[PDB]
């Protein structure tokens, strides 16, 4: 018993000095155990603890007063060492750690639990109010910018996690984990407070990104991976979300000022806060849509007649924020959200909207541009062209839209100054996607039409070869007179020297199509002209109305207003206005020299005289070009126009939604209205009231008696 | 529903329009919800009913039906999807027409509203309809519109298809040939939506199959198929391009006018391949082409050449000089006017350059200069130019131009002016010009001493007034902000002058009060008109009319908005300290109480400003302070006084450190909650710099004040009291220095001071907390002060060296170290005496001589250096290896004073000397490494190798402290690293690797311990590599980096939690040369997951491998994170035991 | 010594079904006076409303007379062919 304990001990202490073993020695005190055990079983053990307990205390002797990066250097290279020899003693206590107690009935054996546990009975000592701190150091250093040596803070975790009781983190969490991270919650509360009020903040974006990184390998690399999500919780907490009000006030500036890659940057940290994106998302919203009226305010005037710099300011707003939600807003679709909803706000009630006193102002210009588009390169167009479509999608009043575009579109199949057939079909079939299909058609019975028109044509132009020509070079269009929104009007005496061409075709046309009939739009149709009796001789083109009058003078030279008001029969109302053109053009000259003419009161009295003379230095001058008024009057005819066939829409719809539901209550009546009519136009309620009322007056409606809004379907 | 489907298909047949459209309405709103009541049946008859009624005789019903479609396809068996498609694309060759159209918009519908298992044959099927489609068939019209579906679809689902693309192309391809080209274009739309998905086996054989159609075939169509993929591929074409450049360009030669669109190509080309330089060939031949006018069709030409011009100035920055010295200053300027949409793009190239230039032999700023006159000279002939959209580029240029080069305009602004005042005035509704000229203006002015623009007052003013009153406000705005620096600029109180502005004051001072006078018009020139106002008096206030008090009444007014209110404040702050000693007398009386108002509306902006302003005021306006004013601010500072928002806090301590500087009195009511509040503030672990300071600069002032309970020995018992009693180490650091603060206010001391040491000493049961204080405060205050007196303490302070509590072992070290200061004669040499006498306190004694060389003054050192230096070289006795550090960290510091004469001396010891000595000295100049920018830098720079690439293959322990030194610079200064690198890295690696012969066995029965020596030197090898890896990337060789890398995944567990991160940071950084070696990479990583331990262990054993299984996934993970091309390899073994892997990983 | 020749004329007509004249075939009226029964009863929301409306056939008539119509059938009544509006 003692004839063991002693040269047991002297192995004992062999072991734990580091001196290398012999197999057979390591045996030898295996052996003395064993017939320790196999003759007790906690003599041999408290001999054991004792031999630790007065081990240890000694050892603490040689640390008590080491201080910074030696009590790590020390602790650790005593706890590494200590370890070893332990699982060694461990090792040789095998009969004590078995027979002695209980086994097979992990890898906890007592004996080594024995060293484990008198050494956190050394962890008091030194560690809990040190070796622990002296850590918080070496980390500070670290995080100072200091390189340090990485294994003074591993080897001493591994310890506190293995003296618990992996699994046991309480002495971690203890005596080390929740300093850890306090002194983490002040360090960097303390560098960014500090850090903001010297720096700019694009600049402690960049670093608390850097921070947080950083910690990362403080972790993986020395740390246990307990403290990981919430080292990092805490780090954010801290960098990122005290300074929030601070990060949406500079989110403008970094808007104010197109600086778009801390915008990226922003995005990825807020990105880092439950809900802490929210805010930014709103703040966007606002931006990007005052950021539309704005630009469309400094446009003043021009843009309320100017579709290009219109449809232009919208696209470039838009164009700036998309790309800029792209990459610096990784595309969040919540973000999309703030674009959307802000374009489709701007882009319907705006500057221009607002002084046009209609919303519907915008969806007209849009469809203007689109005009001066296919008119008379390739890349720009097509997009452009695309670009006009991403517009569309925001516009709310998209009837308005699709009616000048079929306006504009016929008044170009038709006269002048389109581009290629390209374009303009590649714009149908980008419609034909946004828009209807009702609509889509409607169009392409415009296009229909054209080309018939064009083959008609090269069949007249036969039937004169196979006889007697005609005085002059014909062409016609014939347009189903309800597919096109051209409408005859002007009551017109017919030029004499065109009536060869009108019967001889009319004759034709009702040798071709018996059942039909034409009527001819003058305000529409033009021709070529010849000057015989000037200086140089001209081809001048004219519009019907002008070759009217021009023509008159074959005979005399002056005509009073009224002498032409009478001949020609073309109305003065508008007669008046040519002249105007015909002036300005100069071809006629009123009486006196000095022309104010762009602005008089021409009278039936007034005189209007052929010029004889000078002209334009070309060879080839076109006189036909828009009276001014003349689109105003176009542009407010169509829009009133519109405002008709919007109630005539709206029942149309009341009446198939009451004739599928017998009966229905007028808030019912009037979702259903809105739901079909939203894709078109958004019915003012008011309207679709005054509405179901004419229903009710033309018999197809009626009062639900015995129960007041509702109404119920009449056959 | 159920009968419902039964009654609509039945109203669907109705012959009256409108039940067939209502039927089909509440039949789609239904297909909308739950995809339920599907019968395989009233599929059947639903889909065949849906399709007849897209030959519906009405319109709106028609309508109705394709779009039913898109909701259908997402709603029914996958046969019946099948059949949609398959009768859709089959209409599309329909005898019919309208079938044609509405089948075709009919399928594009379907596409859209599509994904994942779903579109699989959805537009395979379809795919293959197309193909024979877009086979020239003579029928454009069926391609075509097959062509667009081709395109639709290809791309908004192109991840697919895979298989079918060699297949897509080969049917494209001769497209490119079509006789109407309208087709030609349509497919070169695919072709570009194509590439989007490829695979990697296609970009090429669409690009070999265009260089090689290369055969001066008419119609340069090709041309733009290449720059169209350049713009869509652009990277996946960046390999092929030798070829390109070459054959393009000896086609450009050809005179034809559609020659832009190789020059198109050059700058598709050269906008997104960047690697590919034949950027000279460019700009060249577009220089050349870029004035390619002559007397008609051409200037689309010259516009590619200003476009491209424009392009490659906006990316070769290492271009500037090149750029401003080589036709694009002298040639850009040259056409700096021509037709006008030309006109405009030769602008904005030249300004891309100017921004180019913008920053942050013969620099680019430098030639800049050297350009103007030359702009000038240009600009001005614009100026006054009819068209709109030109003035606008002049001034946007000017701009920007002055900008860039804050002083650029001087030797000029009498061309200019004529310029910038004619377009103040009219072409309107282009209010732009107006603001954009209004703007340019304004920036000028404040870039450019005022003097200059004097002569130009008189004829400049008028406009400006004008734009003032303005009806539009946004112009208003402007004018207002012009006046407000037109007013600093006849003003001058920083810089006196000798111009008279008496003859403006009124005119301007009018049209603002018009503005600052109002309510009507936007906040915006609300706020611009009292900011402006405010200078207005700020600056010429002195000779303005008796109409000022009025206007101080008014700004007081207006301080009650919301809006108003911040904006005044500020202009108040300014309106106070102004050079012209300005009263603000009247509306103290009622504003100041209305500015405390204020500090409690928790705006952070509102807070600062408003004591901002309490401050000024009251330093500048003091005699008219009645006490109930004061007080009427000081009971919303409490809250003020909070640790949460230091500067407001640290704002508001000026405020009373300002009360009490100009207006004792008041002091009575600093006790409240005030006193009790900043007490409050000291003892906070948050409390530095700038609010610690005014905390100390507000005692220091409030003693002198003589009051009653708040005096010296009052106010220490308020500081020291909680600690005399029975918390955070920073406590008791502000404490000290408000301590020694309110001493060297007071030198009434000895009291206190040995009544300090009597604290220590006093061990007699003394908190080991007061000896903390007690001795911290010591330090401060002898810092300052001269203790030279009482000796008792040169023993106290030494005594405390012995203590149990580093705490205070290190208190008394800076104590001692700080104290030092007081009185350097008398102490620094007791110090360096002790060093060597006493070595059993060589460690902190070296410490306190640290704080003396540290900080301590810097002319009462220079005299003591060559001693300290002496001591410090002795010192490398490597006793204690911790000691060793402090001296180099001492020598390092000494060096700082003039190391022009000492680092010298240090690369020197380098060679002869020992393993100490050079390590020492490496160590020494390590500590010489600053964060921020440092004067030793330039000169480090240079001898910085003298230590690292040689110290990194001497001897022993010495290349560790070399490794460490490299890792400190490369960390926060690789400016002093860059040349370095190739000559250091090798070595870097090198001590990557394990020196087997430093590895040693300690066997013990079944039990064997590896010691190995190598394993920190190679740590701090990795840890090298780790920090070159976020900043110095480029210059590294990336595959010797990820050699070596794989080498350490299998070394050591601390040393593989390293590389283990570093490969998920080279995971996100440089992917490609991962990939490559992604295979090499998992063998080991696998490994890991693998390698099992003998349960002959002990429980921490385990969780070990556990640990370290889970960190090698976290790896392996983000390895599958890097373009899924890497599933290729060989890899996921799906496993029992490895499946909780990345499961608890995840 | 003035004279001007026409050297060219490209001119555009609409067609419409020659089976009338500008009249209403259902009220046998005037398309462009209003439809029989507003011309007979009291000025009313009605009234003002009154216009043509044609049918993607081309066959036109008073809004209301046709709309009338529709009300029990559903075909032009000039073109047994269902109904559709496409101008107003
Ligand atoms: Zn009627
Ligand atoms: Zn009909
Ligand atoms: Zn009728």
């Amino acid at each position: 018993l003692d004839q063991i304990w002693d040269d047991l001990r002297a192995g004992i202490q062999q072991v734990y000095t580091r001196q290398s073993m012999a197999k057979s020695r390591y045996m030898e005190l295996y052996t003395h155990v064993y017939n320790y055990c196999t003759s007790v079983g906690l003599e041999l053990y408290k001999r054991l603890k004792e031999f630790l307990k007065n081990y240890l205390t000694n050892l603490l002797k040689d640390g008590e007063d080491l201080m910074d990066e030696s009590v790590l250097k020390f602790y650790t290279q005593q706890w590494e060492d200590y370890r070893f020899s332990s699982k060694v003693l461990n090792g040789i206590c095998a009969y004590l750690n078995r027979h002695w107690v209980r086994r097979e009935c992990k890898g906890i054996y007592e004996i080594y639990s024995l060293a484990l546990v008198t050494w956190r009975d050394c962890l008091f000592r030194p560690l809990n109010k040190q070796v622990t701190n002296a850590v918080l150091k070496l980390i500070e250093k670290e995080r100072n910018g200091e390189t340090i040596n990485t294994r003074l803070i591993s080897g001493v975790v591994q310890s506190y996690v293995e003296l618990g009781l992996g699994p046991t983190l309480t002495v971690y969490k203890e005596s080390f984990e929740s300093q850890f991270l306090a002194d983490t919650e002040r360090f960097y509360t303390r560098e960014s407070t500090e850090f903001l009020q010297q720096n700019p903040v694009t600049e402690y974006m960049k670093k608390a990104e850097a921070r947080l990184l950083e910690e990362q390998r403080r972790v993986q690399v020395y740390l246990h991976e307990s403290t990981q999500d919430e080292l990092a919780r805490k780090c954010e907490q801290v960098l990122i979300e005290k300074h929030l009000e601070i990060f949406h006030t500079e989110f403008q500036n970094l808007l104010d000022a197109d600086k778009n890659e801390d915008l990226g940057r922003m995005y990825n940290l807020v990105s880092r806060i439950q809900d802490g994106l929210g805010e930014l998302k709103k703040l966007l919203e606002t931006h990007i849509h005052n950021q539309g009226l704005a630009a469309i305010e400094k446009c003043g005037e021009a843009a309320l007649n100017d579709p290009k710099m219109y449809v232009q300011t919208v696209l470039d707003v838009h164009k700036k924020y998309n790309a800029l939600v792209m990459s610096a807003f990784n595309n969040d679709a919540g973000f999309v959200a703030a674009l959307d909803k802000a374009c489709g706000r701007f882009i319907n009630n705006n500057a221009v909207t607002k002084m046009a006193q209609s919303s519907s102002k915008s969806p007209e210009l849009l469809a203007r541009y689109c005009d001066s588009l296919l008119k008379k390169e390739e890349a720009e167009l097509e997009d452009t062209l695309n670009q006009v479509m991403v517009v569309f999608k925001y516009i709310e009043d998209k009837d308005v839209f699709q009616k000048f575009y079929a306006k504009m579109l016929a008044k170009r199949l038709v006269h002048q100054n389109s581009a290629s057939d390209d374009a303009e079909a590649s714009m149908i079939s980008k419609l034909k996607q946004a828009c209807g299909f009702e609509y889509t058609s409607k169009l392409q019975r415009m296009f229909q039409d054209i080309g018939v028109s064009k083959d008609l044509n090269e069949q007249f132009k036969k039937h004169l070869t196979n006889s007697e020509p005609l005085d002059l070079d014909f062409s016609i269009q014939v347009l189903s007179s309800g597919s096109w929104p051209f409408q005859q009007s002007c009551t017109f005496a017919l030029p004499s020297e065109l009536e060869r061409s009108y019967q001889r075709f009319t004759a034709f046309y009702a040798s071709r199509h018996s059942g039909r009939k034409l009527t001819w739009l003058y305000q529409l149709s033009k021709g070529e002209l010849v000057t015989n009796c000037f200086k140089n001789r001209y081809t001048l083109q004219a519009s019907t109305f002008q070759m009217a009058i021009l023509l008159q003078y074959n005979t005399e030279d002056a005509y009073t207003v009224q002498q032409l008001t009478d001949s020609t029969q073309i109305k003065m109302d508008i007669l008046a206005q040519v002249l105007q053109i015909l002036l300005k053009s100069k071809l006629l000259v009123l009486e006196d020299e000095n022309a104010n003419v762009d602005e008089v009161e021409l009278k039936p009295d007034t005189l209007i005289k052929l010029y004889l003379g000078y002209k334009n230095k070309k060879l080839r001058v076109n006189i036909n070009v828009p009276m001014k008024t003349e689109q105003k009057q176009e542009q407010e005819t169509t829009h009133k126009n519109i405002e008709e066939d919007r109630k005539l829409l709206i029942q149309a719809a009341i009446v198939r939604i009451m004739k599928m539901r017998k009966v229905l209550k007028h808030q019912q009546l009037l979702g259903e209205v809105l739901t079909q009519l939203s894709s078109r136009f958004k019915p003012r309620v008011p309207v679709i009231k005054k509405c179901i009322d004419i229903l009710i007056e033309k018999e197809y409606l009626e009062r639900v008696d015995g129960e007041k809004d509702t109404y119920s379907y009449l056959a | 529903a159920s009968y419902h489907i039964s009654n609509l298909l039945e109203k669907m047949t109705s012959s009256d329009k409108d039940f067939r459209f209502m039927a089909t309405n509440d039949l789609m709103t239904e297909l909308q919800k739950d995809s339920i009541k599907l019968d395989d049946d009233s599929e059947r008859k639903v889909v065949k009913m849906i399709l007849k009624l897209l030959e519906d005789k009405n319109g709106e019903v028609q309508n109705l039906a394709v779009k039913c479609l898109g909701p259908l396809v997402s709603k029914v068996k996958e046969y019946q999807v099948e059949t949609i498609v398959d009768t859709l694309c089959t209409n599309m060759l329909s005898d019919k027409e309208q079938l044609r159209d509405i089948s075709s918009i009919g399928l594009k519908t379907v596409i859209g509203e599509l994904p994942s298992a779903l579109a699989a044959n959805v537009c395979k099927k379809i795919t293959g309809r197309l193909t024979s489609a877009i086979a020239k068939q003579e029928d454009v019209s069926v391609q075509l519109e097959a062509l667009d579906i081709m395109a639709d679809m290809l791309s908004r689902q192109g991840g697919l298809l895979v298989n079918f693309h060699p297949s897509i192309l080969t049917c494209l391809l001769p497209q490119l040939t079509s006789p109407r080209l309208a087709v030609r274009k349509r497919t070169i739309i695919a072709l570009g939506h194509l590439v989007m998905s490829c695979f990697v086996d296609l970009i090429e054989h669409l690009l070999s199959e265009l260089s090689k159609n290369d055969s001066m075939s008419t119609t340069r169509t090709y041309i733009q198929c290449i720059a169209a993929i350049s713009r869509q591929a652009g990277h996946r074409i960046g390999e092929y391009l030798e070829k390109i450049i070459p054959l393009v360009v000896k086609f450009c030669n050809v005179d034809d006018d559609e020659l832009r669109e190789y020059c198109i190509q050059a700058f598709e080309s050269f906008v997104r391949r960047c690697p590919k330089e034949v950027y000279p060939h460019v700009s060249t031949i577009i220089n050349i082409c870029l004035k390619y006018l002559t007397y008609d069709m051409s200037w689309k030409v010259r516009r590619a050449a200003a476009k491209c011009l424009d392009a490659v100035v906006s990316t070769r920055h290492e271009m500037l000089p090149e750029f401003y010295k080589t036709v694009s200053p002298a040639l850009i300027s040259r056409f700096k006017e021509r037709e006008e949409n030309v006109k405009a793009d030769v602008f904005h190239a030249y300004l891309s350059l100017l921004k180019q230039t913008r920053p942050v032999g013969e620099t680019p700023l430098t030639m800049l200069q050297s350009q103007v006159p030359n702009i000038v000279k240009a600009l001005h002939k614009q100026m006054k130019e009819k068209s709109v959209k030109t003035r606008q580029c002049c001034f946007n240029m000017l701009t920007e131009l002055v900008n860039v080069l804050p002083g650029a305009l001087t030797q000029h602004i009498p061309v200019l002016v004529p310029g910038i005042i004619f377009s103040l005035n009219d072409k309107s509704s282009s209010s732009n010009l107006k603001i954009d000229a209004l703007s340019c203006l304004y920036v000028i002015l404040c870039n450019h001493s005022p003097q200059v623009f004097h002569p130009h007052v008189q004829a400049l003013v008028p406009p400006v007034v004008a734009c003032v009153g303005d009806p539009f406000y946004k112009i208003t705005s402007e004018a207002l902000l012009v006046t407000q620096q037109l007013v600093k600029v006849i003003r001058p109180l920083d810089q006196p002058s000798s111009f008279d502005a008496t003859p403006y004051i009124k005119d301007l001072f009018t049209c603002t009060i018009k503005r600052l006078k109002a309510a009507d018009i936007d906040q915006e020139v609300k706020e611009r008109a009292i900011s402006c106002m405010g200078q207005i008096i700020c600056n010429l206030g002195d000779n303005l009319g008796s109409d000022l008090p009025n206007t101080l009444q008014i700004f007081l007014e207006r301080l009650k908005n919301e809006i108003t209110r911040l904006t005044t404040v500020k202009a108040l702050t300014l309106i106070a300290g102004s050079p012209l000693k300005i009263d603000l007398r009247p509306v103290l009386g009622e504003g100041v109480p209305i500015l405390a108002s204020f500090l409690r509306k928790n705006q952070r902006a509102l807070k600062l400003g408003t004591l901002s302003a309490l401050d000024i005021l009251i330093k500048n306006y003091s005699d008219s302070l009645t006490a109930a004013m004061i007080d009427a601010v000081l009971d919303e500072l409490p809250p003020l006084i909070s640790e949460s928002d230091m500067h407001v806090s640290q704002m508001a301590i000026s405020f009373l450190t300002t009360l009490a500087k100009v207006y004792p009195s008041s002091l009575s009511k600093i006790s409240g909650s005030i006193l009790n509040e900043l007490i409050g503030l000291v003892r906070s672990p948050l409390l530095q710099g700038g609010a610690l300071s005014a905390m100390l600069d507000f005692f220091q002032a409030l003693v002198v004040t003589g009051t009653n309970n708040l005096g010296y020995m009052d106010l220490l018992r308020m500081l020291t009291g909680p600690v005399y009693s029975q918390t955070h180490k920073q406590s008791y650091y502000s404490i000290a220095k408000c301590v020694a603060a309110l001493t060297r206010a007071c030198p009434k001391e000895g009291p206190a001071v040995v009544g300090q040491f009597i604290q220590d000493v006093k061990n007699s049961r003394s908190t080991d907390s007061i000896r903390l204080l007690a001795l911290l405060s010591l330090g401060e205050v002898g810092h300052h002060i001269d203790l030279s007196g009482q000796l008792e303490l040169k023993s106290v302070i030494l005594e405390a060296f012995s203590s149990p509590s580093e705490e205070v072992k290190s208190a008394a070290s800076y104590a001692l170290g700080s104290i030092s200061v007081g009185n350097l004669p008398e102490y620094l040499p007791f110090v360096l005496q002790e060093i060597t006498s006493q070595p059993k306190r060589q460690y902190l004694l070296l410490h306190s001589l640290k704080e003396i060389i540290s900080s301590a003054s810097v002319v009462g050192l220079k005299p003591y250096v060559e001693n300290i230096w002496a001591l410090l070289l002795k010192h490398c006795e490597c006793a204690e290896e911790g000691t060793r550090n402090v001296v180099a960290e001492c020598l390092g510091k000494l060096t700082l004073i003039d190391p022009e004469t000492l680092l010298p001396r240090l690369k020197g010891y380098l060679i002869s000397g020992s393993s100490y000595a050079r390590s020492s000295v490496v160590t020494a100049v390590k500590f010489t490494i600053s964060d921020h920018p440092q004067p030793i830098d330039p000169l480090l720079k240079n001898c910085i190798g003298d230590f690292l690439k040689t110290l990194e293959d001497p001897d022993l322990n010495v290349r560790r402290v070399a490794l460490v030194t490299f890792n400190s610079a490369a960390h926060n200064k690789p400016s002093l690293i860059r040349d370095l690198l190739d000559t250091v890295l090798p070595h870097l690696y090198n001590e990557t690797k394990v020196r087997k012969e430093l590895i040693r066995e300690v066997e013990m029965g079944p039990f064997k311990h590896t010691v190995d020596d190598g394993l920190d030197i190679r740590k701090a090898a990795f840890e090298c590599m780790y920090t070159l890896l976020d900043s110095c990337l480029d210059r590294l060789d990336i595959f010797e980096f990820l050699n070596h890398v794989e080498d350490g995944l299998k070394d050591h567990y601390d040393i593989k939690m390293l590389t283990f991160l570093m490969l998920v940071r080279l995971s996100t950084l440089c992917p490609s040369a991962v990939l490559q070696r992604l295979d090499r990479l998992v063998e080991p990583l696998r490994a890991t997951c693998t390698t099992k331990v003998k349960a002959n262990s002990v429980k921490q054993e385990f969780e070990k491998q556990d640990e370290l299984k889970r960190s090698a996934m976290r790896a392996v993970a983000a390895l599958l994170t890097i373009p899924e091309a890497e599933k290729s390899p060989l890899m996921s073994e799906f496993q029992s035991q490895i499946s909780s892997n990345p499961e608890l990983a995840a | 010594k003035k004279r001007f020749e026409v050297k060219k004329w490209n001119a555009v007509a609409l067609w419409a079904w020659d089976i009338v004249v500008d009249n209403c075939a259902i009220c046998r009226n005037h398309i462009m006076d209003l439809c029989i029964e507003c011309q007979a009863n009291q000025a009313s929301a009605t009234s003002e409303e009154c216009t043509v409306a044609w049918g993607v056939c081309n066959h036109a008539f008073h809004f209301h007379c046709i709309s009338r119509w529709l009300k029990t059938r559903q075909v032009c009544p000039l073109d047994n062919r269902e109904w559709e509006f496409q101008k107003y």
